[PDB]
């Protein structure tokens, strides 16, 4: 069996800026193959409960709600369905509605940088 | 190229600084990186032909550094064949893979088959390199007790290599491109479900 030298070599992902970021946070990169492949992954609306300045509110989210099957994001294994999204390079999402940021990750797709907050699985 | 008719995915782990990183970018791009930068995680792909066809090979470098266990299993999922690595120049490392290498890849992913890997092997014969480990009795470790260590701990077998010189660099993942592929059974009953 002849095994030949690596070729076409290229980064798909990885977890950035750790360090810097809440450990309840994960910013991961994306570096799809070709402009005409999709990332892989829905979103949706939803709400996040969150300590505001006046109190305890329900605010706007953006949530990952599915993973296409096979796809980029599901094979890197760094964005699974619940996470809520917060940011796409440098962007936060809360003054965002859901097709702006929709927009955002297509116009980011060839590089994208997407701030999550993973969803927890039950143990 | 674009389409492979195979996905490997190799996962590598093993203690800070042993050469993950260097080891998977001499492989791929045949630059060994200038100075070391912690890894957190990385994820990269080639095609190697194998039989005259395109075969993707998804590498997945993680971190040596504890200070990140907590994301280290997020490699783990849908792995082929694991890639252990210490550096033969230190012995930490080595007791390392039998403390605390082994025992996480093996909790998480019973069934995936993993190669023990050597690196640095360059060092063996470098001068502050064996000072240094005298300096507190301490010699590298032997291609001999390096493969006890992989029959004991069930590893497919075990090679070494030396990202700085390539030296025995391609076939450690031909090995483990191999160690995904010859299993006698299906390979979905050898990828790691998590
Ligand atoms: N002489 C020699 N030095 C090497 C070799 N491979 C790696 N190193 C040395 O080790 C340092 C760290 O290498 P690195 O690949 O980043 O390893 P690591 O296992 O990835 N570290 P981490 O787990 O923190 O990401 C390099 O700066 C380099 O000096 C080698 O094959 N020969
Ligand atoms: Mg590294």
């Amino acid at each position: 069996i002849v095994i030949s030298m690596p070729q076409d070599f290229r980064p798909v992902s990885s977890i950035i800026d750790v360090d810097i970021l809440p450990e309840t946070h994960r910013r991961v990169r994306l570096c799809k193959y070709g402009t005409e492949k999709p990332l892989g992954f829905y979103i949706r609306d939803g709400s996040s409960v969150r300590v505001t300045p006046h109190g305890l509110e329900k605010v706007p989210g953006i949530f990952i709600s599915r993973l296409v099957p096979g796809g980029l994001a599901q094979s890197t294994g760094l964005l699974a369905v619940n996470d809520e999204v917060l940011e796409v390079n440098g962007i936060e999402v809360s003054g965002k509605s859901l097709d702006q940021v929709t927009d955002m990750m297509i116009a980011n797709s060839r590089n994208l940088i997407i701030t999550v907050r993973p969803a927890n699985q039950r143990n | 190229g674009a389409m492979g008719i195979q996905t490997i995915k190799c996962v590598v782990v093993g203690d800070g600084a042993v050469g993950k990183t260097c080891l998977l970018i001499s492989y791929t791009t045949n630059k060994f990186p200038s100075e070391y930068v912690p890894t957190v995680f990385d994820n990269y792909a080639v095609t190697v032909m194998i039989g005259g066809e395109p075969y993707t090979l998804g590498l997945f470098d993680t971190a040596g550094l504890e200070d990140y266990d907590r994301l280290r299993p997020l490699s783990y999922p849908q792995t082929d064949v694991f890639l252990v690595c210490f550096s033969v120049v230190s012995p930490s490392s080595f007791e390392n893979v039998k403390e605390k290498w082994v025992p996480e890849i093996t909790h998480h992913c019973p069934k995936t088959p993993f190669l023990l890997v050597g690196t640095q092997i360059d060092l063996r014969d470098d001068p502050s390199t064996i000072e240094k480990l005298a300096k507190n009795k301490q010699k590298p470790i032997t291609p001999e007790t390096a493969e006890k260590l992989a029959r004991d701990l069930k590893a497919v077998k075990y090679v070494e290599c030396s990202a700085l010189t390539q030296k025995g660099l391609k076939n450690v993942f031909d090995e483990a491109i191999l160690a995904a592929l010859e299993p006698p059974e299906p390979k979905k009953s050898r990828r790691c479900v998590l």
